[PDB]
């Protein structure tokens, strides 16, 4: 329910399966070009164990689409993110987010 | 309703001086291949993504200034309509990014070739990645301006030119009919990368202010001579026909006898053996006559000039003798001077002005006429492909083609001047090339408002590099950023171009420097004084008085400023570094004066006068125009009406009036798939919205121009039709034609009203007012428009979460011109829904206090970094082309206002 | 026209001492700036030049500081910037 455009070739050929962290550098952007997160800003990659939903669903399922080292872009619609509740005071209700993934590394 | 803050590299571009344009009878090839290749680019060098889009630009609107801008920051090619680029997975136009497929598309990365081809011929962009095609072309944008390769980028890259030829090597075979870039470098100048036209450039000394630079012109490529066809020829011209012939049959062949070109009786002329001194008997009849006609065509050029002749002396046939000169003999019919022999003659400046413009008309009418043949301009001479490389105007041509055809027709009005018959020069008309453009003249340059000064004896350099136009001395904070210096009470400066000193008027004052001369100027608050030095020497007045200006208020204060016309550079030393200063110590140290920055750690930051319209609201005190805003009746709604306060008055302010609404309104993100009572559920679930302008009698519709413009829309014109309206269209297909998207943009969605009025044979003046509407769908991105309660056939469409402010341009020709009217139509909600989000449900409109009407000053003041990024540019090789190189990061702190979309 | 006749401000004497003002003040040392400004008011009290010598002979400390007046730590570092300026 997301869509993935590759926007830098990386290895192609690894997948990010279960029993390996995930280590992005992400940036998440508004519908209307408004950015509000990234981690290049905190300067530290941001890791998330993949497997149990603690990250949201859109997210999650692009980053396993994506492979390793390829630096993507994602597009999670409200229905694959918080959506109708949204983030309290972030994130206004219903927005579409446009994500940089940058998949730099597993474990 | 928040300012937004982020961190924001620095973007800069560089370009090559390979200027190219297409007009009528252009003198340029409507074909340019060039290449740019990728050494090395660093990712994510900072928290920001590294910046790097390479395309083309235009010349009349492309000012991309350092810092911050329109949309989010580090702005280059692609963010407004003057420029067109390609990141390396869109394309890049009027700040939208629109993605483009590739064989293996990815952002532009290490060892990566781009081929950017451009079509004059008609308008076509086309780019290819690796020679890999991208199925993209831009259609139907502007030619006017010149375009030229450019290159947008943020620190971390290393980037090389390819221009080919001498130039480069492309990698890659270019394809058929596109000339290189490197073959449209003019003669006088010699081929060099710099960036766009900027305010500052580092110095041996210290960085130098950089004045307005001097732009070259589509319209200096054509070369319009001065026709020399309705001219009866007179009787004392047809009595000298000949003589004046007769001495320019041979003149070109006189220089070369005696030499390896040395005549021979078997040949004749163009057979490396030129000569055939004897006669024009000899030489062929209709190039002889031609030769006839062409001296009759000289006299032609000096009658449409202004030359008329009159004879006085003795006749120079008598005291005049052909000299059979040991040089120049001939075996073939006996030996004789090749043109007709001439004793001493002299020449005065106004005959050598005259000749100079005589060469000039011949050679534009050459042009004109190998023009009208088909040939243009290429560096390197190619005559299959019929091209020069002196297909060029006059004025643009080298010095060395200058002297030789100058030479020719020297000889020629010499012979002319040697019978005696006056050179008249004719009446002198001042004229300036460029006249609508006042503004982009002078860059005035002045510290910032927290270093006024109340008291103290304050002094400070402003080297003079050049002899040119620069106003340097002191003047109030309040120094309004589009009036020149001195032309009101709000500046005490001086002018050292012509020896003048400027406030409130002119008046003589000391003498003008010139290059490399210092000008430091002295100054006492306590004592009242305002004193300038020039190269340690003080300034005299025109009399025993020494001080500029005396009996001076405090006031609120003063602040050293100074200014520099077009084609200046001039170092500013506010003596941060006493060592800096040179005649300090020579005047001022002994006298207790002070720098004005003498201990300051920082350097003192420094504003200029910003030559890019920003729209911004009336004062209230204006003292020609005026906004009227009156409350709604139960009949009426709500208006906006523009009233001029001095119309038909003494020395009123008559010119072109850009207006627009302060609040845009923005389209719906995804587009919907595929009596007199509103329907209560059809007004809550429409998306269209409108508005209305009032045209009152005595405001003629012909200057009234009605519609919409993104924030974006940064031009200011004084004679402005929809024809200059920036346009272009983004077509795609997949990869053999078949184009499936066409989306066009533009800055400005608006409708002439000269089209909207009865076509009667008079009675322009329509005693009813003119209400023209405009109409916006939300949901569909889709514009339109009323007449007069009919539609008419204009209509936009254009993509979602695009931003439109109302706007209506006009210049006005009554005391009342305009009316913007907040209304509403029969199940259309209006405007004051669709500005406000709380106001979303509400159908009555209303006219809040934040709305108000604005207008676009064309200068305003702003602020230049305290760093800059450091590019070296530098020629790598011929094969290797130019390489650029930039590392070193720099970011800033940009406030981003959401609602105009710019920081 | 105002002075033509005569007139003050355009006196040789004195104007030739404006002119030669800066070489003279050239000399001093900034730092001794109090004992000059103190100097006019003790002529201002009708104090003649020797008794206004040995003023100065007993106020020969009363010159100022350059670490307290940051104006005269760069005019102090250009006067010892001055080739012809010895410390004695």
């Amino acid at each position: 329910g997301v869509e993935i455009e590759t926007i830098s070739p990386g290895d192609g050929r690894t997948f990010p399966k279960k029993g390996q962290t995930c280590v992005v550098h992400y940036t998440g952007m508004l519908q209307n070009g408004k950015k509000f997160d990234s981690s290049r800003d905190r300067n530290k990659p941001f890791k998330f164990r993949i497997g149990k939903q603690e990250v949201i669903k859109g997210f999650e399922e692009g980053a396993a689409q994506m492979s390793l080292g390829q630096r993507a872009k994602l597009t999670c619609t409200p229905d694959v993110a918080y959506g109708a509740t949204g983030h309290p005071g972030v994130i206004p209700p219903n927005a579409t987010l446009i994500f940089d993934v940058e998949l730099l590394n597993l474990e | 309703l928040l300012l937004q803050t982020n961190l924001i590299n620095y973007v800069t571009s560089i370009r090559p001086n390979i200027f190219v344009g297409r007009a009528e009878g252009s003198t340029q090839y409507g074909k340019w291949y060039f290449e740019v290749m990728v050494d090395e680019v660093v990712p994510f060098l900072t928290a920001q993504a590294t910046h790097l889009r390479v395309g083309w630009a235009l010349t009349e609107g492309y000012s991309p200034y350092p810092g911050g801008g329109e949309g989010w920051g580090g702005n280059g090619v692609g963010d407004d309509l003057y420029s067109y680029g390609f990141d390396g997975l869109h394309l890049w136009t009027g700040h939208v990014a629109r993605p483009v497929t590739s064989p293996g598309q990815h952002l532009l990365a290490p060892e990566d070739v781009v081929s950017c081809c451009l079509d004059l011929s008609v308008p076509s962009i086309s780019f290819r990645i690796n020679g890999c095609p991208v199925q993209g072309v831009f259609e139907a944008f502007n030619l006017d301006g010149l375009f030229f390769p450019v290159v947008s980028f943020s620190a971390g890259v290393k980037v090389r030119f390819l221009l080919g030829g001498r130039h480069g090597e492309f990698k890659f075979l270019p394809p058929p009919g596109y000339a290189p870039c490197h073959e449209a470098v003019l003669p006088r100048e010699r081929l060099r990368l710099e960036p766009i036209k900027e305010y500052r450039r580092e110095g041996p000394r210290g960085p130098h202010l950089v004045g307005p630079s001097r732009c070259l012109s589509h319209t200096d490529f054509v070369p319009c001579p001065v026709d020399t066809v309705q001219i009866v020829l007179p009787p004392h011209l047809e009595r000298i026909r000949e003589k004046l012939a007769e001495n320019i049959h041979e003149l070109w062949a006189l220089t070369r006898i005696e030499q390896g070109w040395t005549y021979g009786p078997v040949r004749d002329d163009n057979k490396r053996l030129h000569p055939c001194l004897v006669n024009f008997h000899s030489l062929p009849e209709p190039e002889r006559n031609y030769n006839l006609q062409m001296s009759g065509e000289t006299l032609k050029t000096l009658l449409a000039l202004g030359c008329h002749v009159g004879m006085a002396d003795e006749k120079a046939e008598d005291n005049l003798k052909k000299t059979k000169l040991p040089k120049t003999y001939m075996m073939s019919n006996g030996y004789k001077p090749a043109p007709l022999d001439l004793s001493h003659v002299r020449l005065t400046p106004a005959q050598t002005t005259l000749v100079d413009r005589l060469a000039e008309n011949g050679h534009n009418v050459w042009a004109r006429d190998r023009v009208a043949q088909g040939w243009s301009y290429s560096a390197v001479q190619d005559i299959p492909a019929r091209r020069n490389p002196r297909l060029v105007p006059y004025r643009l041509l080298d010095e060395a083609t200058k002297r030789s055809n100058r030479d020719s027709l020297c000889q020629a009005v010499r012979t002319l001047l040697g019978y005696g018959y006056n050179i008249e020069p004719p009446d002198q008309e001042p004229s300036q090339v460029e006249n609508q453009s006042r503004w982009d003249r002078v860059r005035i340059f002045r510290a910032e408002k927290s270093y006024t000064v109340q008291s103290g004896r304050w002094y400070f350099e402003f080297e003079a590099v050049t002899t040119g136009e620069m106003r340097v001395g002191w003047a109030r904070p309040e120094l309004r950023p589009d009036v020149e210096l001195g032309a009101d009470e709000l500046a005490y400066v001086f002018n050292g171009h012509r020896g003048q000193r400027w406030h409130l008027g002119s008046e003589p004052f000391g003498r003008p420097w010139q290059s490399g001369d210092v000008v430091g100027c002295m100054i006492d608050l306590t004592e009242n004084t305002i004193i300038f030095t020039l190269n340690g020497e003080v300034l005299m007045s025109d009399s025993g008085s020494e001080t500029a200006f005396r009996e001076i208020e405090i006031g609120d204060g003063f602040l050293p400023v100074c200014s520099l016309g077009p084609g200046q550079v001039g170092h500013l030393n506010l003596g941060q570094d006493v060592s800096s200063l040179r005649f300090f110590a020579i005047c001022g140290l002994q006298e207790g004066f002070e720098p004005f920055a003498i201990n300051m750690q920082r350097p003192v930051t420094t504003w200029f006068s910003k030559s890019l319209p920003q729209f911004e609201p009336v004062p209230p005190e204006h003292p020609h125009y005026e906004v009227a805003r009156m409350d709604g009746t139960v009949d009426t709604p709500p208006c906006l009406r523009l009233a001029h306060r001095t119309w038909g008055s003494q020395n009123s302010l008559v010119e072109m009036l850009f207006l627009r609404l302060s609040l845009p309104v923005q389209f719906h993100q995804h587009f919907r798939c595929t009596d007199n009572r509103d329907d209560p559920e059809i007004i809550l679930n429409t998306t269209t919205y409108y508005y209305s302008v009032r045209v009152f009698a005595g405001q003629e519709p012909s200057c009234v121009w009605v519609g919409w413009v993104t924030p974006d829309y940064h031009q200011h014109d004084m004679n402005f039709d929809l024809s200059k309206v920036r346009a272009v269209t983004v077509t795609m297909g997949d990869e053999q034609g078949n184009v499936h998207s066409s989306l066009k943009c533009s800055n400005c969605y608006m409708v002439w009203g000269g089209d909207f009025v009865s076509p009667g044979q008079q009675g322009r003046i329509s005693h009813t007012d003119l209400v023209i509407g405009c109409l916006v769908d939300l949901a569909t991105g889709l514009m339109t428009f009323t007449a007069n309660g009919k539609e008419s056939n204009t209509f936009f469409q254009v993509e979602p979460n695009t931003k439109l402010f109302p706007a209506v341009f006009v210049l006005p020709t009554h005391q009342n011109v305009i009316q913007f009217e907040l209304g509403k139509q029969k199940n259309i909600m209006p405007l004051s829904a669709a500005m406000f989000l709380s106001e979303r449900k509400n159908p009555a409109p209303q006219c809040p206090p934040r709305l108000e009407v604005q207008m676009l000053m064309p200068v305003s003041w702003s602020r230049m970094p305290n760093h800059f990024l450091q590019v070296e540019t530098r020629r790598a090789g011929e094969r290797l082309g130019w390489a650029v190189q930039c590392q070193d990061p720099l970011t800033m702190m940009a406030l981003h206002i959401p609602e105009e979309n710019r920081c | 026209r105002r002075g033509d006749r005569y007139s003050v401000q355009t006196s040789l004497i004195v104007a030739t001492l404006k002119k030669m003002l800066p070489i003279g003040l050239n000399m001093c040392a900034p730092t001794d700036q109090d004992l000059i400004m103190l100097a006019k008011t003790r002529y201002a009290l009708k104090d003649t030049d020797e008794e206004v010598r040995e003023f100065l002979q007993n106020n020969l400390h009363l010159q100022g500081k350059v670490e307290g007046s940051p104006s005269l730590r760069w005019q102090m570092a250009l006067y010892r910037g001055l080739p012809g300026r010895e410390e004695d």
